[PDB]
C-alpha cells in the first residue's frame, strides 16, 4: 500500500493526504474493500486522473483487476455490464454474452477463488452523475456488488456532486465519501510551476537567442511570471488544466521582450475573454431578413408571439403587401429549423433567439430603421 | 418428476394432537363437502347437472371476494360430478380448465386449452384457428365439455378478445361447451350469476369447529373471538384458518393443549398488525425531531403537503427549542431518505433537494402516542 | 386578335397577292 | 365541366410524374374524387397505396408496416421509422421499374401533423422509383421538405362538401 | 385507413410511342446537358475546400480532444450533401479515412445515434472494399478497428444538419466520441448553419473543453448563382434561352426567398419542360444538323403549331405566301434558312451582351446594372436605347475624360475578342457569327484611333458603338426574329401558378366567387 | 518487525469481521428462534408456510436469514429433504428472468434454459403439482419483495402462495422487505393467500449504553477459543453461495498480551467523555449498524505502523469527518467570480423571497458591484456567462421543472451555507466580504 503512495505523488504534487486516504482504504489488495468509495470534487481537480493512474498502479503491481467506465457511455446496462465484464473477466473472447445484471452476477460469481492470491475486484465509474437517469437497478446494485458477488472488490464513483443527490425512494447502502479539495493559489503555483524542466526543454529545442535564453530561464523567472498569470487569472477560474493550457501560450507571448508587466498585461485581458473558446454577417435571404427582424421587433425573456401577430408586424412594416405564399412560410420554419427561432410550447408561440447587434446589422443592409421602432 | 426425500416421512401417531388439529387446520385439506355453502352447492349443481343432461352447453359466473371458498366448491362439485359420470348415472362429459393467473399472457390460454384437447404444443395462431374448427364444425357425437375459468378479469384487460371469444363460444350450438368464470368484483362483464356473500360470524365459526371435528384441542370461545375480529374485517376465511394456526403454534409453546383466549388475542395483536408506532420509538432522535417537524409544517401551513425548506427550518426551530445541534441540511436529506425508504413519509428522489415535497404517511396523532406514552 | 381569324385573312391576303 | 376539365388534365399529370416531380392539389372543398378518377380510369394497372389521411386512428406506423408488408413481403417494419424508411429506400433501390405511386388524399391528416411524420414523407418521396400524389398548411414543410417533396402545385378548386373527410 | 393494390412487386412509366416523339429524345438530351454541366460548375467550385478539408484530415492522421473542422455552409443543408459526397469520394480514393454521416433524423437519442454511427462505419468500410444494429456497440467497433487498420484511416463522421439536433443529444455524443480518442482517430467535420456563435452558445464548458475546431468557409450561394447563370443559362453553346420576366422570377425566388440552388434548378426544368411538351414542333429546337434532320423528320401538327405561334405573324405580314401557309413542303424546305436567323440572333445577343455588360459595369452609380444577367433581362423585357437609364448611362459616357473612356473601350474590345475567340470560335455556326460582328468591331476600333489621334469624336464613337451593336444585334423580343418561340419560353403565368403555391388565396377566390370557377 | 505485523493482523482482522462475516449476530433471540422453527417444521412436518421479515435498512435481516440457514443446513434432514432458492429483488427485475432463476436452482428437466417464458411457467407448475408430502421441500426466499410487487400482475408471487395454499409440494416463502406496509401493496388475492405472519426486526439498541457496548463488541478481539470454535463451524458450513468467502477466523491466531493490551486500550478510548460525544452525536444521528460499521472501518483504515494505537482524536477526527457539511467544502472551492454571482443571487432571494431568478437579473446586479469594485472592473460577460453554466452544472442552481442566458432557476442552498462560506473562505479579497455585509 506504501508502494502506490509513493509511485503517485511524484506524478502529482500537493495530493498527499487524498492519495493517502485512497491507499488505506483501497491499497494493500489482502485486505478486504469497503463496499462504495465516492470520492469528489470540482472540475479539474484530479479524480478521473488519480484514479486512472491509481488502477493502473494497483492493477500492474498486485493481483487486482481494475475496470474504468465512463456512464455516459451507458446509454443502457447491457453496454455496461459488456464492458465491466470484458475488464473483470479477461480474456473470455468474443464468446462472452450478457443479457442482463442477473447473468453478470453469475458470471462474476464464477471468478472466485483461492485466498492465498490475494485477488481484489475493482470498478471506477467515472461521470456517476448520469446513473440516477437510467434503469434506477444499477446504483442500488453498484453500492453492494461486494455483498451480491461474495468478492472481494470496491466501487469507486466518480462526480463533481456530493452524495446528497444520489438518494433515492428505496434507500442506499453505505458508502465512504471522499473530499478532493480544489488547490488554494499557492499550491496551484506549485502545480503550474511543476513543468519547469519540460517548458525550458521545449524552448531549448527551438543562434544568440537560445543562449541567451539559457543563460536567464530559470525557476524564479518562470515562477514570477506565473504569479503575474495568477494575480490576474485566478480570480476568473481554478480550473487547473485550463490554466495550464492559456499559462503555456501566454509564456510563448510574453518571451520575445526576453528573446514587462504591461506589454504582457495588454494581451492577457484579451485572452481572459476568449478563455475556454477553444479556435485554432450571417447572409441571409431579402424576406427572411424582414421576417427576423419583425420577430425580433415583436418580442422586444423576449415575448412568445403566434404567427397571425407576426404576419401583421411584417405586412405593417412592408409597406407592399405581398400575398401569403409558400416560401414565406417555408422561410418560418426554416428560421425556426436552424435555431434562429424556438419553441417555447405548443395558437402556437415562437421565441426570437438573436441579440441587438445582429438586427441592427440586419436593418443596415437593408434600409429599414429599428431604433425608430424600438 | 420431482425429487423425492431422502428421508420418510414422519409418522401420523407420533403427532400431538394439537399438532393433529394443526394439521387439519391447514387451509391445504379441502373438506369433501363444505360447510355453510349448501344453496350455492345445490345451485352450481343443478344448473351443471341439467346442462350436462341436455347436451346444450352455455355460460356461468360465480363472484365474490376472495377466500370465500369459491374454487373449492367448484373442484367440488365437478369432483363428485366425474364420480357420478364414472358410474354411468349421468351422461359423460369432458373437463377442461385453465386458471387466467398461470398464463402469461391472455392469448396464451388458447395454447393452453389445445393443451387438454391433443395434448399437442402450437402457436396460438393456428391454436385459435383449430379452436375455431372444432367448435363452429358440428361433428357428432360431440360429448359436452366444461371449461372452468379461473381469475377472467387478467383476460379481460387491453385484450379484449379472449373474454369475448371465452363468452361466446357457447352461444353457437355446435359448441357444448358450458364455461364457468370465477371472479372477485361482482360487475367485472360490464366493467346466469351467482354471488358468494362473505362468511359471517356463525358460518366462519363452524368451519374451524368442522375441521376440528370432535377434537377438544380449541376452546368454543377461542373460535368465537376468531370469528368476530375476522368477519369484522373481510370474512375470509383463509385468514381465519391462519390465525387459528399461529395461535395453535403459540399454545405449542405455551406448552397447553387448549387454546384459550389470550393466545387468540396475542394472535389477533400479531395478525392484525399496527406496528408503526414501535418504528417511531425505535427511530434515532433527530429522525423523532424530523417527524415532529412535519406534523408541524402540517399544522402551521394547512396543507398537508410540506417542502423540506420549511421543514428544515421548522427542524431548525424545534432543535433549537430542544437544546440539540442538528445536522446540516447534507445529512437531514439523508434523513428523509430513510424515512422513506421506511415509509413513514412519502417523498421524492433527492436530486431535487430543498424542493422535494414530503407526504406524512404516519397518522400525526401516531407521532405523539409513539413519543408520549 | 384570334390567330383564326388572322390565318384566315392572311389566306385570302395570300391568294390575292 | 369542372371536373371534366380537371379530368382532362390527366395525361399531362402521367408526364409531370416521370420527371420525379410529385402533384399536389390544393382546392377549397372536397378532391376525393379526382384523384379517386385518376386513380379508376389511369392508374387501374400501376401499383397504387391509396392512403385515407382523415382516418381518426392511423399511424406512422399503419402505413409504414403497410409498404413493407403487403407490397414489399419483407413482413413488419423495423421500430425506429427512419431505419424503416432506409430499408424501404434500400429495397426499392434494389428493384428498378417496379415504380410505387401512393395517393394520399389529405397529406394534411391527423397523425402526419408532426414535423417527424413529414420528414418521413419527405425522405419516402425522395425515392427515384416511387412518386407522391396528395390533396390539400405549409408551416410544417421547411426548405429541406420541400426541395424533397419536388412538389408541383395544382389549383383543383372543385366545391364538393366535406361528407368523408 | 390505407388500401394496396400490388401488382407484382418482388425483391419510365410511359411506352414506347412517347419516347420514340422526338421532343421526349431531345428534351432528354437537353437536360441531360444543362444537368452535367451543373454537376461540371459545382465540382470545380467545390475542389478548393474540398484540398482543405483533406488536407486538414491528412494532416490529424499524421500525429484527449478530437480534432475537428467546423464547415460554415449555409442556410440550406441539401446542396452540400453531394459536397459531403464528393468528400467522401476523394476519402476513399486516397484510403486516408472512412465517413459516417450521422443525420439529426437517425439520433433522437444517444443509443440510436450511436448504432447509426458504428453501422455507418462498418457499412462503409464494407463498401469500399448483414449483421444486426441491435449489437452495434462500441466495443465492438474498436475490436473491428484493432482488427483491421492498426497494421491509419480517420473516422470521419459528418453532422451535417446541426442545428437540428437536440442539445443534449448533440452533447452526449461528443462526450461519447471524445471519450474513445485516442484508441479511435476521430475527425468530426460539421454542418453548422447559421454562425459559429451558435455553435458556442449551444456547446458550454464541458462539452467545449475537448473541442479543437477550425473554421472554412463555403462559398456563398448567390456567388453561386452568379456563376451558374453567366456560365451555363447564358451559354452560347445551348440553344434554350429562358424569357426575361421568367429570368426575373425565378432569380426573385433565389434572392428573395431560399438560397437553394436545387430549387431553382427544379424551376428551370419546369421551364423546360413545358416548353418542350407541346410537340414535335418544340423539338426543332437544338444544334443545326440534327434540327436539319428534323426537319426532313417532321409531321404536319408540328407545321400548324408553328404556323400558330405569335412571332410568325409579323414575318407573314411584312411580306408566296400561299405556298408558305398551305403548300407545307414549302415550309419544310424553307425552315432551315430561318433556323440558322435565329441560331446567328443568339449567338450576336451573347456577344453584344459581353462588349455592352463591361463597357456599363465598369462605370460608377450603374444604372443598367452589373452582371450579365441583369442587363440580359432588361434588354429582352423591353427595348435598351429607349429608357432613361440608358440615356444617363450615354450621358455619364460622354462626359468622361478621354484617357479613362479610351481605357474602358480597350477593354471592352479586348474582352470581347478574347470571348470570340476562346467561347464562340468551338461552336458551329460560330464562323458566321465572328464574320458578322468582326467588321463591325473593327469600326469601332477604326474610331478608337480616331478619338485617341483627335471631344466631338468621342460622341462619333459613342453613336457608331450604339447603332452597331445595340441597335442591331441587341433588339427586344418582339423585334426579334420569328420563330423564336421555338427558342425561347415566355409563358410564367403558367408555371408561376404552377410552382408558387398559394393555398389561402385558392380558397379565397373559391369562398368569395365560385362563378370565377364553376362558370354559374 | 513483529509488533507491525501484529498491528497488520488486527488491522486485517477488524476489517474483514466489519466487512463480511454473514452469519454471527447479535440480539434476536425471539425472531431468530421463530425463523428457525419455522424453517425447521416446513423441512421436516412438510407444512407449507409464509413468513415476511420487516424493518428498517441496516438492520440485520440477511444477515438473520443467513445466520438461520447456517444453523439448519449441516442438520442432513434441512440438508437433504429441502432445496433452497435465493431470489433478490434487484436482479430479477422481471417475471422471466426471476422464472430461469428458479428454473436454473431447482435442477429441473428443461434446465440442464429451453422453451419459451409459457413453457418455463408451465413447467413449473407441473413439477411443483406432480409432487406431495413425499417431494423434497423447496425454500423460497424472495429478497426485496416489494420490487416483486411491482411487476406485472404480481403474477410469480400468485403461483408463490398458491402452492402454499394446495396439497401440493411442501414450498416456504420468506419474503424479506424493508417497507412497513407491503402487506397493503399486495393485490387482493396475492393478499387473501398470504399468511399475515410478520417477523419484526427493529433494532435492540435505542438506549446510548447499548450503543456503546455494541462498538465496544465490534472492537473488541474475542478469546482464541471462541475462533476456534467460530472456524470449526465456518468449516462445518463449507463441507456442504457466499460460504466460501466469508470471515474464515482460523488464519487469526493472537498473542495474548496483544489482545490484553488492545482490549485494555479499547475500554480505555471508549471510557473518555469526548468518545462518548463523538459516538454520542452518531446515536443522535443514525443508530443503525450499518453506520457505525461504516464509522468504524474510517476509524480502522488509519491504523499505519507508525501510529498503532486508537485514540480519542482519532475518532474526534472521523467524526468530524462524518459531521461536516459537504457543500460547503464545494463553495469553498471556487473562484472569486462564481462566489460573487452566488452572493448577488443570495442578495435577489433575500429580497424577493426566493423569487426565481434569470441569467441576466443576476448578472445585472453582479455589473452593479463590477462597475465599482475597483478590482472586477474589467470582466466581460462572457466570462460571467462561463461561471454561470458552471454554477448550474454543479447543481448549486436548479431548473423549475428557452434561451440558456434566460432560464429561470431555483437556488439549491441555504442562507446559512453561503453565510458560512463568507468565514471559511480563503483569500476572500475585502470588497466582496463588505458587499456579502449588506
Ligand atoms: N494535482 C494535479 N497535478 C497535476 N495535474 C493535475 C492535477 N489535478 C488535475 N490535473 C490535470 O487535470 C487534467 C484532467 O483532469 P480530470 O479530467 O481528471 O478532471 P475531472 O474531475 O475528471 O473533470 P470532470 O469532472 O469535468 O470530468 C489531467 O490532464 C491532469 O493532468
Ligand atoms: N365454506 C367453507 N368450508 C370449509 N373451508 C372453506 C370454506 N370456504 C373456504 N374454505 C377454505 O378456504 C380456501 C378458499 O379457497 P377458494 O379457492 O374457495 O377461494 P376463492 O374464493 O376461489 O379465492 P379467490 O377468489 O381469491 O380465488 C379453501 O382452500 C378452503 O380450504
Ligand atoms: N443484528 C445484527 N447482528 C450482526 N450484524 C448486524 C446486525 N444488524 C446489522 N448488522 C450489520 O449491518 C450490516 C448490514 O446488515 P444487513 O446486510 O443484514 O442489512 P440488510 O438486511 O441487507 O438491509 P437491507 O436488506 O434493507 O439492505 C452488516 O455488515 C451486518 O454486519
Ligand atoms: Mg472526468
Ligand atoms: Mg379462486
Ligand atoms: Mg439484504
Amino acid at each position: 500500500m506504501e508502494a502506490i503512495c509513493s509511485s503517485l505523488e511524484p506524478l502529482f504534487p500537493c495530493r498527499e493526504a487524498a492519495i493517502e486516504t485512497l491507499g488505506e482504504l483501497i491499497g494493500d489488495s489482502s485486505e478486504t474493500y469497503p463496499s462504495a468509495i465516492y470520492l469528489f470534487g470540482h472540475s479539474g481537480t484530479g479524480k478521473t486522473a488519480l484514479t486512472r493512474a491509481f488502477l493502473k498502479e494497483c492493477g500492474k503491481r498486485q493481483n487486482v483487476r481494475t475496470a474504468h467506465l465512463n456512464a455516459i457511455e451507458c446509454y443502457t446496462t447491457k453496454i455496461m455490464l459488456e464492458i465491466l465484464l470484458d475488464s473483470l473477466a479477461p480474456d473470455q473472447g468474443d464468446a462472452l454474452k450478457v443479457d442482463n445484471m442477473l447473468d453478470f452476477v453469475e458470471q462474476l460469481r464464477r471468478q472466485a477463488a483461492t485466498r492465498v492470491e490475494d485477488q481484489g475486484f475493482l470498478i471506477a465509474v467515472d461521470n456517476a452523475e448520469r446513473l440516477r437517469d437510467m434503469d434506477a437497478n444499477v446504483l442500488p446494485v453498484l453500492l453492494r456488488l461486494q455483498e451480491l458477488t461474495n468478492l472481494n472488490l470496491c466501487v469507486i464513483l466518480l462526480s463533481q456532486l456530493p452524495f446528497e443527490k444520489f438518494y433515492n425512494k428505496t434507500g442506499l447502502s453505505e458508502i465512504v465519501c471522499l473530499h478532493l479539495a480544489q488547490y488554494n493559489k499557492a499550491e496551484t503555483q506549485r502545480i503550474l510551476g511543476s513543468d519547469f524542466q519540460q517548458v525550458r526543454n521545449q524552448l531549448l529545442e527551438q543562434k544568440k537567442r537560445l543562449e541567451i535564453c539559457q543563460e536567464a530561464v530559470t525557476e524564479d523567472f518562470y515562477n514570477n511570471y506565473l504569479n503575474l498569470f495568477l494575480s490576474v487569472f485566478y480570480k476568473a477560474c481554478r480550473d487547473v488544466p485550463e490554466l495550464q493550457l492559456t499559462a503555456r501560450k501566454c509564456l510563448s507571448t510574453y518571451l520575445e521582450p526576453v528573446l514587462l508587466w504591461r506589454h504582457i498585461a495588454g494581451p492577457l485581458r484579451s485572452a481572459l475573454t476568449q478563455i475556454y473558446m477553444r479556435i485554432e454577417s450571417l447572409e441571409l435571404p431579402y424576406y427572411a431578413k424582414f421576417l427576423l427582424i419583425a420577430a425580433f421587433l415583436a418580442s422586444h425573456g423576449p415575448k412568445s408571439f403566434s404567427i397571425d401577430r407576426l404576419l401583421a408586424i411584417f405586412y405593417a412594416i412592408l409597406e407592399e403587401k405581398v400575398g401569403l405564399t409558400c416560401n414565406l412560410l417555408s422561410q418560418i420554419s426554416t428560421l425556426v429549423h436552424l435555431n434562429l427561432l424556438s419553441f417555447v410550447s405548443g395558437s402556437a408561440r415562437l421565441q426570437c433567439t438573436i441579440g441587438l447587434e445582429f438586427v441592427l446589422q440586419i436593418g443596415k443592409v437593408v434600409g429599414f430603421n429599428v431604433r425608430q421602432y424600438l | 418428476s420431482m425429487q423425492q426425500r431422502t428421508d420418510l416421512p414422519a409418522k401420523d401417531s407420533s403427532k400431538s394432537e394439537l399438532q393433529l388439529a394443526r394439521e387439519q387446520l391447514h387451509v391445504s385439506v379441502v373438506p369433501k363437502s363444505l360447510p355453510c355453502r349448501e344453496r350455492e352447492f345445490e345451485n352450481i349443481y343443478a344448473f351443471l347437472e341439467g346442462k350436462i343432461q341436455d347436451q346444450c352447453g352455455g355460460c356461468m359466473y360465480v363472484s365474490g371476494v376472495p377466500g370465500t371458498g369459491k374454487t373449492a366448491t367448484v373442484t367440488g362439485v365437478i369432483r363428485t360430478l366425474q364420480r357420478m359420470a364414472k358410474q354411468n348415472e349421468l351422461p359423460a362429459f369432458e373437463y377442461l380448465e385453465i386458471n387466467g393467473m398461470r398464463l402469461t399472457e391472455p392469448r396464451q390460454a388458447y395454447v393452453q386449452i389445445y393443451k387438454q384437447l391433443t395434448g399437442k404444443t402450437v402457436s396460438w395462431e393456428q391454436a385459435h384457428a383449430l379452436l375455431e374448427k372444432r367448435f363452429t364444425t358440428p361433428a357428432p357425437r360431440r360429448v359436452t365439455t366444461v371449461l372452468l375459468v379461473d381469475e377472467l378479469d387478467i383476460l379481460c384487460n387491453r385484450r379484449q378478445d379472449v373474454v369475448y371469444n371465452l363468452l361466446d363460444w357457447p352461444t353457437k350450438s355446435a359448441a357444448k361447451l358450458v364455461v364457468v368464470t370465477i371472479a372477485n368484483t361482482m360487475d367485472l362483464p360490464e366493467r346466469t350469476r351467482l354471488t358468494f356473500q362473505p362468511y359471517s360470524h356463525k358460518q366462519l365459526q363452524e368451519i374451524v369447529t368442522a375441521r376440528l371435528g370432535g377434537s377438544e384441542t380449541f376452546k368454543g370461545e377461542a373460535v368465537q373471538l376468531v370469528a368476530r375480529k375476522v368477519a369484522a374485517v373481510s370474512g375470509d376465511a383463509r385468514r381465519a384458518l391462519d390465525i387459528c394456526r399461529r395461535a395453535t403454534e403459540i399454545a405449542d409453546t405455551a406448552a397447553v393443549k387448549c387454546v384459550t383466549m389470550l393466545h387468540v388475542q396475542q394472535a389477533l395483536a400479531e395478525m392484525i398488525a399496527s406496528a408503526k408506532v414501535q418504528a417511531i420509538r425505535n427511530c434515532s432522535r433527530m429522525e423523532q425531531i424530523f417527524l415532529q417537524a412535519i406534523a408541524a409544517e402540517v399544522t402551521r401551513t394547512g396543507v398537508e403537503e410540506t417542502t423540506f425548506m420549511g421543514v428544515y427550518q421548522q427542524v431548525e426551530t424545534i432543535a433549537a427549542f430542544m437544546g440539540v445541534t442538528f445536522p446540516p441540511p447534507g445529512r437531514a436529506l439523508r434523513l428523509c431518505s430513510k424515512l422513506g425508504a421506511e415509509r413513514l413519509i412519502i417523498s421524492e428522489h433527492s436530486r431535487n433537494d430543498l424542493f422535494q415535497k414530503i407526504l406524512l404517511n404516519v397518522s400525526a396523532d401516531d407521532i405523539h402516542y409513539a413519543l408520549r406514552v | 386578335e384570334d390567330y383564326e381569324i388572322w390565318k384566315a385573312r392572311m389566306l385570302a391576303k395570300a391568294q390575292a397577292k | 365541366a369542372i371536373m371534366e376539365e380537371y379530368r382532362s388534365y390527366f395525361p399531362k399529370w402521367m408526364c409531370i410524374l416521370n420527371e420525379g416531380f410529385n402533384i399536389l392539389l390544393y382546392g377549397l372543398g372536397s378532391k376525393h374524387q379526382l384523384l379517386q378518377s385518376f386513380h379508376r380510369e389511369v392508374l387501374h394497372k400501376q401499383t397504387v397505396l391509396v392512403v385515407n389521411g382523415f382516418f381518426p386512428s392511423l399511424t406512422i406506423k399503419d402505413m409504414l408496416d403497410s409498404i413493407t408488408s403487403d407490397i414489399l413481403d419483407a413482413g413488419i417494419s423495423p421500430a425506429n421509422p427512419h431505419e424503416a424508411v432506409d430499408m424501404i429506400e434500400e429495397e426499392f433501390a434494389l428493384i428498378p421499374e417496379t415504380h410505387l405511386f401512393l395517393i394520399v388524399h389529405n397529406l394534411d391528416g391527423a397523425m402526419l401533423r408532426n414535423v417527424k411524420a413529414q420528414a418521413i414523407l419527405s425522405r419516402l418521396a425522395r425515392i427515384p422509383n416511387i412518386h407522391l400524389l396528395a390533396s390539400i398548411t405549409p408551416l410544417l414543410w421547411d426548405q429541406g421538405k420541400l426541395c424533397s417533396f419536388n412538389f408541383s402545385w395544382w389549383d383543383c378548386t372543385t366545391m364538393l362538401p366535406y361528407t368523408n373527410e | 385507413g390505407c388500401f394496396v393494390y400490388k401488382n407484382g412487386a418482388t425483391r419510365s412509366l410511359l411506352g414506347k410511342e412517347v419516347v420514340q416523339q422526338p421532343f421526349y429524345e431531345e428534351y432528354r438530351k437537353a437536360w441531360n446537358q444543362i444537368n452535367d454541366h451543373i454537376a461540371d460548375l459545382q465540382h470545380r467550385s467545390y475542389a478548393r475546400t474540398l484540398e482543405q478539408l483533406v488536407d486538414f484530415v491528412v494532416g490529424q492522421a499524421e500525429r484527449e480532444v478530437l480534432p475537428t473542422a467546423a464547415l460554415l455552409t449555409g442556410i440550406n443543408q441539401p446542396d452540400h450533401l453531394s459536397q459531403f459526397t464528393a468528400l467522401t469520394q476523394r476519402l476513399h480514393a486516397q484510403r486516408a479515412a472512412m465517413v459516417c454521416v450521422l443525420q439529426s433524423r437517425d439520433c433522437a437519442t444517444l443509443k440510436a445515434a450511436v448504432e447509426t454511427l458504428v453501422f455507418g462505419l462498418v457499412e462503409d468500410n464494407a463498401e469500399v472494399e448483414r449483421l444486426r444494429r441491435s449489437q452495434c456497440t462500441m466495443k465492438q467497433l474498436k475490436s473491428w478497428y484493432t482488427n483491421n487498420f492498426d497494421s491509419r484511416r480517420q473516422l470521419v463522421v459528418i453532422l451535417p444538419d446541426f442545428e437540428c439536433f437536440n442539445a443534449s443529444v448533440l452533447q452526449d455524443l461528443i462526450l461519447i466520441l471524445s471519450a474513445h480518442c485516442g484508441s479511435l482517430p476521430f475527425v468530426l467535420v460539421l454542418g453548422v448553419a447559421t454562425a459559429m456563435t451558435a455553435v458556442h452558445g449551444t456547446l458550454p464548458y464541458h462539452v467545449s473543453s475537448k473541442i479543437r475546431l477550425r473554421v472554412f468557409q463555403t462559398q456563398a450561394a448567390p456567388t453561386g448563382l452568379n456563376e451558374v447563370l453567366d456560365k451555363v443559362l447564358l451559354s452560347p453553346k445551348y440553344a434554350f434561352h429562358l424569357s426575361g420576366k421568367t429570368f426575373k422570377f425565378l432569380t426573385h425566388i433565389f434572392l428573395y426567398y431560399d438560397f437553394s440552388i436545387h430549387g431553382f434548378i427544379q424551376g428551370f426544368k419546369y421551364c423546360l419542360m413545358e416548353h418542350f411538351f407541346g410537340g414535335n414542333a418544340f423539338a426543332l429546337c437544338t444544334d443545326y444538323s440534327k434540327a436539319l434532320g428534323r426537319i426532313k423528320q417532321l409531321t404536319h401538327e408540328d407545321m400548324e403549331t408553328i404556323r400558330r405561334l405569335p412571332s410568325f405573324r409579323p414575318y407573314v405580314e411584312q411580306i408566296r405566301i400561299i405556298a408558305v401557309l398551305t403548300d407545307d413542303d414549302y415550309l419544310k424546305k424553307k425552315l432551315p434558312q430561318l433556323l440558322r436567323d435565329c441560331l446567328l440572333h443568339f449567338l450576336l445577343f451573347r456577344c453584344s451582351l459581353e462588349f455592352l455588360t463591361e463597357l456599363v459595369g465598369d462605370l460608377p452609380r450603374c444604372p443598367l446594372g452589373k452582371l450579365r444577367r441583369e442587363l440580359y433581362v432588361n434588354c429582352l423585357n423591353r427595348a435598351i436605347i429607349s429608357t432613361p437609364e440608358y440615356k444617363e448611362c450615354l450621358q455619364m459616357l460622354s462626359f468622361l475624360s478621354k484617357d479613362e473612356f479610351v481605357a474602358k473601350v480597350n477593354r471592352a474590345l479586348e474582352r470581347t475578342e478574347q470571348f470570340l475567340v476562346e467561347e464562340i470560335a468551338p461552336l458551329e455556326l460560330g464562323e458566321a457569327c465572328t464574320a458578322v460582328l468582326r467588321p463591325k468591331l473593327e469600326a469601332i476600333r477604326l474610331a478608337v484611333d480616331e478619338v485617341v489621334k483627335a471631344g466631338r469624336a468621342l460622341q462619333k464613337t459613342l453613336q457608331l458603338i450604339e447603332t452597331q451593336i445595340v441597335q442591331d444585334h441587341l433588339r427586344a423580343l418582339q423585334d426579334a426574329p420569328p420563330i423564336h418561340e421555338l427558342f425561347v419560353f415566355s409563358d410564367i403565368a403558367t408555371v408561376r401558378r404552377n410552382i408558387i403555391g398559394a393555398p389561402r388565396a385558392a380558397l379565397h377566390t373559391a369562398l368569395n366567387n365560385p362563378h370565377f370557377y364553376m362558370q354559374c | 518487525p513483529e509488533a507491525d505485523r501484529e498491528l497488520v493482523s488486527i488491522r486485517r482482522f477488524l476489517k474483514e469481521r466489519l466487512q463480511r462475516d454473514y452469519t454471527t449476530l447479535r440480539g434476536y433471540a425471539k425472531e431468530r428462534s421463530n425463523v428457525r422453527l419455522l424453517l425447521q417444521r416446513t423441512a421436516e412436518m412438510g407444512e407449507s408456510n409464509s413468513l415476511l421479515l420487516l424493518g428498517p435498512r441496516g438492520s440485520g435481516k440477511t444477515t438473520l436469514i443467513n445466520s438461520v440457514l447456517a444453523d439448519l443446513l449441516p442438520n442432513k434432514s434441512f440438508g437433504e429433504n429441502t432445496l433452497i432458492v435465493h431470489l433478490d429483488g434487484n436482479l430479477h427485475t422481471d417475471d422471466r428472468v426471476a422464472l430461469k432463476s428458479i428454473t436454473v436452482q431447482m435442477q429441473l428437466e428443461n434446465a440442464a434454459v429451453f422453451g419459451s417464458f409459457a413453457e418455463n411457467l408451465a413447467f413449473l407448475l407441473q413439477c411443483l403439482k406432480a409432487g406431495g408430502k413425499h417431494s423434497k421441500s423447496v425454500i423460497f426466499i424472495l429478497e426485496e419483495f416489494d420490487l416483486f410487487c411491482a411487476h406485472h400482475n404480481q403474477t410469480l408471487l400468485y403461483n408463490l402462495f398458491d402452492v402454499s395454499q394446495s396439497a401440493q409440494a411442501p414450498i416456504c416463502v420468506l419474503g424479506v422487505t424493508c417497507r412497513l406496509d407491503v402487506i397493503e401493496l399486495l393485490e387482493k388475492r396475492v393478499k387473501s393467500r398470504f399468511s399475515h405472519r410478520q417477523v419484526f426486526l427493529f433494532p435492540s439498541l435505542r438506549r446510548f449504553e447499548d450503543y456503546v457496548d455494541l462498538c465496544r463488541d465490534l472492537l473488541s478481539l474475542p478469546t482464541g477459543n471462541s475462533l476456534l470454535l467460530a472456524a470449526e463451524k465456518i468449516y462445518n458450513l463449507q463441507n456442504i453461495y457466499f460460504s466460501r468467502n466469508h470471515f474464515d477466523p482460523g488464519e487469526y491466531g493472537f498473542s495474548p498480551r496483544l489482545r490484553d493490551a488492545w482490549n485494555k486500550q479499547i475500554c480505555k478510548v471508549l471510557a473518555t467523555q469526548q468518545a462518548r460525544s463523538t459516538l454520542q452525536a452518531l446515536h443522535d444521528f443514525d443508530i443503525s449498524e450499518a453506520y457505525l460499521k461504516n464509522f468504524l472501518f474510517r476509524l480502522v483504515a488509519h491504523l499505519r505502523p507508525q501510529s498503532p494505537h486508537i485514540t480519542a482524536e482519532k475518532m474526534a477526527a472521523v467524526g468530524s469527518q462524518f459531521e461536516g457539511d459537504d457543500k460547503i467544502e464545494l463553495l469553498c472551492g471556487l473562484s472569486v467570480l462564481e462566489l460573487c454571482l452566488i452572493i448577488a443571487i443570495k442578495h435577489h432571494s433575500q429580497i424577493y423571497d426566493r423569487d426565481s431568478f434569470n441569467f441576466e437579473i443576476i448578472y445585472a446586479r453582479f455589473s452593479k458591484f463590477a462597475k465599482v469594485s475597483t478590482t472586477m472592473q474589467a470582466v466581460e460577460r462572457s466570462i460571467v456567462l462561463k461561471a454561470f453554466e458552471h454554477l448550474r452544472i454543479a447543481e448549486l442552481i436548479m431548473p423549475l421543472t428557452v434561451q440558456k442566458e434566460f432560464e429561470m432557476h431555483k437556488l439549491a442552498l441555504t442562507y446559512s451555507q453561503i453565510h458560512h462560506c463568507m468565514q471559511r473562505y480563503q483569500a476572500l479579497p475585502t470588497e466582496v466580504a463588505q458587499w456579502a455585509q449588506s
